[PDB]
RNA sequence: GAGACCGAUAGCGCACAAGUAGAGUGAUCGAAAGAUGAAAAGCACUUUGAAAAGAGGGUUAAAUAGCACGUGAAAUUGUUGAAAGGGAAGCGCUUGUGACCAGACUUGCGCCCGGCGGAUCAUCCGGUGUUCUCACCGGUGCACUCCGCCGGGCUCAGGCCAG
RNA sequence: UGAGCCCGGGUCGAACGGCCUCUAGUGCAGAUCUUGGUGGUAGUAGCAAAUAUCUAGCGAAACCACAG
RNA sequence: AAACUUUCAACAACGGAUCUCUUGGUUCUGGCAUCGAUGAAGAACGCAGCGAAAUGCGAUAAGUAAUGUGAAUUGCAGAAUUCCGUGAAUCAUCGAAUCUUU
């Protein structure tokens, strides 16, 4: 998917790339989820402008009503949460191991 | 033909949908797990000059 | 040495079909098994003397479930880089080539197949040795 | 494995055929399986002395109880009945292989009726409802013996 | 983000991902060191990766993969040389996988003894069918099964096979192709040709 | 992909087009390609085909062979070219009918008007290589 | 109707099925009174059917056969352009010396496949050619894979002529490898390989007959092409030269069309029926000489079709080393044409 | 101009002769019915006979695609082969007999000599791309090391079932 | 376990399948169910609209869970 | 013994399901506004070499004129009808005409 600016870049390049198969453009400023989670599968494949990253910086802010949103998790690193001095410090020692010796 | 054809969606959650979808587009491993051949793109947002 | 893994022996607790309820006597009726409905259905309330119904105390054990006779299990095959998948588990899977899948491409599977030590079950399909 | 038993030469057979023809289907069955198994000479003479009155072809299968005469004595079957129009399609068809198997160079002095075949045609949608049939019939020459030669010593 | 990209590709939908209706999942990517869908095994779930792959020529390497290019996808993997001798190949994995999770460099040193045994198989199989001379090939296709099937019936009604044999016997009789008192036939049937 | 209004990709609107089409629309459809001699010569690529014209077959069973059509029935969609022809059963010999887009035309029936039409496709073909060029 | 398809010009089918109806019955009463009126002028001049027969022949693929315009692959006529330099055979007596100074008494063996299966057929296919002894390749299932060249290298050690492989495909014959040992100091000769498409064992034929211990008299007939020639002394030379007489038993290999029907049969010279005609000649009735002597003949032998499939030079693919490799190959682009055969 | 529609018992009653055929005094009611083949190349000719029919023979890649035409299910029917039965058949569990069909572990690795050839061997030389320390080529040679290939020698491991 | 699924053999001739989601005119043994096709009765009753016996030709219907 | 009845397999029938197709339907959307006493909608009778159906047309009758294109129509039969031409065509456009009985 081909991002970029129509102010700083013009829209003749909607032209040149409408005829390779496969490959799609859209503005930055009205970016479409149907084309950013193709088949609601995360993860298109985008080539950018430089005007796009810096209007993209921009539009953010523009929308009335809508600010980023904050996450509940602020590291969503789980072996950094757990494999961390802070937490294995505080643990009591193991009361088994991952595999259980059959006793009788 | 008076059947619910479309469906009404807060714009504030299409718009956590984008942002949602712009930073998944931001990791590579995400993008082989979709289905794109990018084992030669040098950097997964992949900015090019704005002269080309 | 080259077979199946060492896997406890194979044990079937039924190995007859659960037919369905007065299918052998009416052509409208398939074998495919329907639980019976009816109050008064004698193979429903398991009479004496009766068809027996499918229940899970009739499960296969966990080890050797999905197992062929060998000792493998089955694994569909389309083309050369499916049976590729299975370098590291040919004790455990055999190669089930697809029916849909041409003579060449046959070839290519069962030589692939035979250099990574992975059993083809349908080996014998629309190719012949030539001298 | 088991092999099927082959099919005798198409040099040593003759074959006629007769399709959408306009007899009852259960008449000309019967008349086709009382003939079943002869001599085509035989088959000649019996259908052309049930065309004209002296002989009865007996029922089995689809037997209708309508006469009752000493010329089922013969058969073993106290039902006896005398179709004339499948005698005539049957007649017809046993002359067309006859020159079926003159044109192809086989004795027709030996020739039996190894097999002969009613099945049901398209029915005739004119609630009355006609019965066509067809017939396919394949005569063959008479199993020839040949005498052995005592085997040579070594 | 590891543990929210792996709840994204297990959860949701992985392209290299094969499920089977026979209790395993398998993963189709080229670089999975054991080809099975699970958390450990996951080329892209796991930031610091190791793997081991044969080219073409018959070299075996060690591939690396490291968080400080994961966003680099043309510079995901270091590649490096393994040795023939298989103890030199092994301590060379332990010596480059160190501190890494034993998971991968178990699997590493498994596909490794795997690849090792199939380039051994290989070069026996290529002897055994080099010296055999032996070949599959292709069966006829149904077209052609049927064109043959067809015209072997009309050859056949063509031959007139016992009436050519007679008749090539008869005139083998006339010429004296068996002689002067032939053992075949009667003598009154030889006196009759005559 | 069409942009125009006017335009339809419906597959039955352009099958029952192609196959309920009259006589003039069926002669522009019946076109062949020129030769590659032609092609430099006249700069035209194709022309719709007609009765007088020297062909060679470049498609089917009967590539390479060369011959004057005799026959163009837009009918049945298809040219007769000479001696590329069939045996019935009772010995007659029938024109086998070959699209004309399965052959090559090597000579042109050269009239006035066929050659009013090489010169407006040349002049649109070169008047398009000066826009191109500048 | 013969020009003119009704399902391509009515839209209607109940119509178009009634045009046709009534076509059928208008063309069968009209071809019927023809046919009459004119066996009734046959009847009145009987000099004109004569005129009729000879002009109106039936067609036949054989005689609208194509040749060509002579080495291992041409379609031509031996026979025939032998006849043209009479009034350009040398190529295969060239490239094929050995078989083509009489060749010795055959021994033959015959075999199967690696892990054959077909031990009835392969004995009752040895039973056919005299002299021949069958024994399996592989004993048991995991014992030594042998390869054809070193059974040839055994067999030809040991005064073996000819070395005969079984091929099977779903337990049943499929292929015929025919490998030709020589002698000497010649090396292993030329591999030809056909294929079993119709086999039948003499059981499986209504009234049959056993085969004796004595040598069958060979009728290879309808081979002109040089390689239907070399198919044709390739079958010769596994047979004894000198058949036994005094059992009538005929090996035929008949070719037509490029399949070679083999059959075996006993015989019988007996005089004939009165209800039986005498035997036409080829190309001209009335068989001069044995007019009310005809030949019984009693099926003792397999029924099995065969076509050349490929001539090695060598012992199969490895064996044969040079640019003249493969001496000849089936393809199926050769008999695109119905008239085109190879022999 | 289109569709997350229907696909010939569906979709308009009507994909085709459809408000037609046909019914009713009339107002009105109102069907069934698509597909040969790429191309008719739509089966010449010989021979039975009175048929909307066959046998040879021909066209075709194919006619078991022949204007009954793509494929061709079941109900129901005929020919051949096998088995059983004559005061019901059919079903569940368990052996036996006959016929037919399949074919068990895909059946390997490691050491010790001798010869040969390559290299990741040579602190050998030159070049290319790089994540800048890793890869890939080209040329040298076998002192060492490591791989293979060939000829000998030895050990071991091997699937199932019985006692 | 099962609803089911995969492979072999034959026929055939132009499209189709798995997985993750979405969607629905989505699963039949019965409704004196609808439409089509086909049976026993039955070569029987009778020669009747349409097309006093024996023998040719023509030839139904009621009824039918399976059998006495 | 033979005959009959039942089951299974191969082949041959009956029948038209399934699969694949689709010049058809159905639903939505957009531009536009145009029947008739200057005789409408509808009904009937006729016109072609072979016309059964459908379609076109009206005694100028599967049509005439004018314009444009540029070499056919076509199932069979016929043309000395036209190919550097005011010119084929079961062609398209269409402004001029003909237009039976109701
Ligand atoms: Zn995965």
């Amino acid at each position: 998917l081909i991002v970029y600016s129509p102010e700083h870049d013009g829209k003749e390049l909607v032209k040149g790339f409408r005829n390779i198969p496969g490959v799609e453009t859209c503005p930055v400023d009205a970016l479409n989820l149907l084309q950013l989670a193709p088949g609601g599968h995360l993860g298109r494949f985008i080539v950018w402008t430089s005007a796009a990253i810096k209007q993209l910086d921009a539009v953010y802010e523009s929308k009335k009503g809508f600010f980023l949103p904050a996450n509940i998790v602020s590291q969503a690193d789980l072996s950094r949460l757990i494999n961390s001095t802070e937490i294995q410090s505080v643990l009591r020692a193991p009361k088994g191991e991952a595999r259980t010796k059959r006793a009788c | 033909i008076w059947r619910k054809w479309h469906v009404k969606i807060n714009q504030g959650q299409k718009r956590f949908a984008t942002a949602s979808a712009l930073a998944a587009s931001a990791v590579a491993p995400l993008l082989m797990a979709r289905g794109h051949q990018v084992s030669t793109v040098p950097e997964v947002p992949l900015v090019v000059d704005s002269a080309a | 040495m080259v077979a199946a893994k060492k896997h406890v022996p194979i044990v079937k607790k039924r190995t007859k079909r659960f037919m369905r309820h007065q299918s052998d006597r009416f052509k409208c009726l398939d074998s495919a098994w329907r639980k019976p409905k009816g109050i008064d259905n004698r193979v429903r309330r398991r009479f004496k003397g009766n068809l027996a119904m499918p229940s899970i105390g009739y499960g296969s054990n966990k080890k050797t479930k999905h197992m062929m006779p060998s000792g493998h299990k089955a694994f569909l095959v389309h083309n050369v880089k499916d049976v590729e998948l299975l370098l590291m588990h040919n004790r455990t899977y055999a190669a089930e080539i697809a029916h849909n899948v041409s003579s060449r491409k046959r070839i290519d599977i069962i030589t692939r197949a035979k250099q990574l030590g992975v059993k083809v079950t349908n080996a014998k399909a629309k190719v012949t040795t030539e001298v | 494995v088991r092999y099927a038993a082959t099919e005798i030469a198409p040099t040593k057979s003759a074959r006629a055929r007769g399709s959408y023809l306009r007899v009852s289907f259960k008449n000309t069955r019967e008349t086709a399986q009382a003939i079943n198994g002869w001599k085509l000479q035989r088959a000649l003479t019996f259908l052309q002395n049930v065309i004209d009155k002296k002989e009865a072809v007996p029922m089995r299968r689809y037997a209708g109880s309508t006469g009752r005469t000493a010329q089922g004595k013969q058969w073993g079957v106290s039902r006896a009945r005398w179709p004339v129009k499948s005698a005539q399609f049957l007649i017809g068809l046993l002359k067309n292989a006859e020159a079926n198997a003159d044109a192809k160079g086989l004795d027709t002095g030996n020739l039996i009726i190894k097999h002969i075949q009613v099945n049901q045609a398209p029915k005739q949608r004119r609630p009355y409802m006609s019965n066509p049939c067809h017939i396919e019939l394949i005569l063959t020459e008479a199993e020839e013996t040949v005498q052995k030669s005592e085997a040579v010593v070594r | 983000s590891d543990e929210i990209v792996w709840q994204i590709i297990n959860q949701q939908f992985c392209a290299f991902k094969l499920k089977t209706t026979k209790g395993q999942n398998f993963c189709r990517n080229e670089y999975s060191v054991s080809g099975l869908c699970n958390r450990q095994s996951c080329p892209l779930a796991n930031s610091r990766y190791a793997t081991v792959r044969q080219s073409p020529k018959g070299t075996i390497y060690l591939y690396i993969k490291t968080i400080e290019r994961s966003h680099m996808p043309s510079k995901w993997w270091e590649k490096i040389k393994l040795s023939q001798n298989y103890q030199k190949a092994l301590e060379q994995i332990d010596q480059r996988l160190q501190f890494f999770p034993k998971f991968l460099i178990h699997k590493c040193k498994q596909r490794l003894t795997r690849l090792v045994q199939v380039a051994i198989r290989m070069r026996r199989i290529a002897a055994e069918e080099a010296r055999l001379g032996e070949k599959l090939v292709p069966k006829m296709a149904p077209k052609i099964k049927k064109r043959e099937e067809a015209r072997e019936r009309k050859a056949l009604a063509a031959a007139k096979l016992e009436r050519t044999i007679e008749r090539e016997l008869l005139d083998r009789l006339r010429q004296g192709a068996y002689g002067d008192q032939p053992l075949n036939c009667n003598p009154q049937i030889w006196k009759k040709v005559l | 992909m069409k942009v125009r209004p006017t335009v339809s990709s419906s597959r039955r609107k352009a099958r029952k087009a192609h196959f309920s089409a009259p006589s003039s629309v069926r002669r522009v459809i019946m076109s062949a390609p020129l030769s590659k001699e032609l092609r430099e010569k006249y700069n035209v690529r194709s022309i719709p085909i007609r009765k007088g014209d020297e062909v060679q077959i470049v498609r089917g069973a009967h590539k390479d062979k060369e011959g004057k059509v005799t026959s163009v029935y837009r009918l049945k969609y298809v040219i007769h070219v000479e001696r590329v022809t069939r045996e019935k059963a009772t010995g007659q010999t029938v024109p086998i009918g070959i699209h004309p887009s399965n052959v090559v035309i090597t000579k042109l029936h050269l009239d006035k008007d066929r050659e009013n039409i090489l010169a407006r496709i040349k002049a649109g073909r070169e008047q398009v290589a000066k826009a191109k060029g500048k | 109707l013969s020009r003119v398809s009704l399902a391509r010009t009515i839209g209607n089918k109940l119509k178009r099925q009634q045009l046709y109806i009534q076509a059928k019955k208008a063309n069968s009463r009209a071809k019927h009174e023809e046919r009459h009126r004119r066996r009734k002028e046959e009847a009145k001049n009987p000099e004109l059917k004569q005129k009729r027969l000879e002009k109106n022949q039936p067609a036949s693929i054989d005689k609208k056969r194509i040749w060509d315009d002579d080495s291992l692959g041409a379609v031509v006529d031996v026979a025939e352009l032998k006849r043209r330099r009479l009034e350009l055979p040398d190529s295969l007596t060239s490239q094929f010396p050995n078989l083509f100074e009489p060749p010795p008494v055959p021994k033959i063996l015959v075999t199967t496949g690696i892990n054959g299966t077909i031990h009835k057929e392969a004995e009752e296919i040895a039973s056919i050619f005299p002299n021949a002894t069958y024994i399996r390749r592989t004993a048991h299932r995991y014992a030594y894979k042998y390869s054809v060249r070193e059974i040839a290298k055994f067999a030809k050690n040991r005064g073996y002529t000819a070395l005969l492989v079984v091929q099977e495909d779903q337990k049943r014959p499929s292929r015929l490898v025919v490998v030709h040992l020589n002698g000497e100091g010649v090396p292993p000769g030329p591999t030809l390989t056909y294929t079993i498409r119709n086999y039948a064992p003499g059981k499986a034929i209504p009234g049959h007959g056993r085969a004796t211990n004595h040598y069958p008299e060979l009728l290879l007939n309808n081979f002109k092409t040089p390689l239907g020639l070399l198919a044709a002394k390739s079958m010769h030379i596994l047979f004894p030269s000198k058949p036994e007489l005094a059992g009538r038993q005929v090996v035929t290999l008949h070719n037509q069309r490029d399949y070679i029907f083999f059959r075996r049969h006993r015989y019988v010279f007996r005089e004939a029926r009165p209800t039986e005609k005498n035997v036409v000649g080829a190309d001209g009735k009335e068989m001069e000489g044995v007019k009310g002597i005809r030949a019984g003949l009693q099926e003792i032998g397999p029924r099995m079709t065969l076509k050349l499939r490929r001539v090695d030079k060598g012992v199969g693919r490895a064996g044969s080393e040079g640019p003249d490799a493969v001496k000849w190959e089936w393809k199926a682009k050769m008999e695109k044409k119905r008239t085109r055969f190879n022999l």
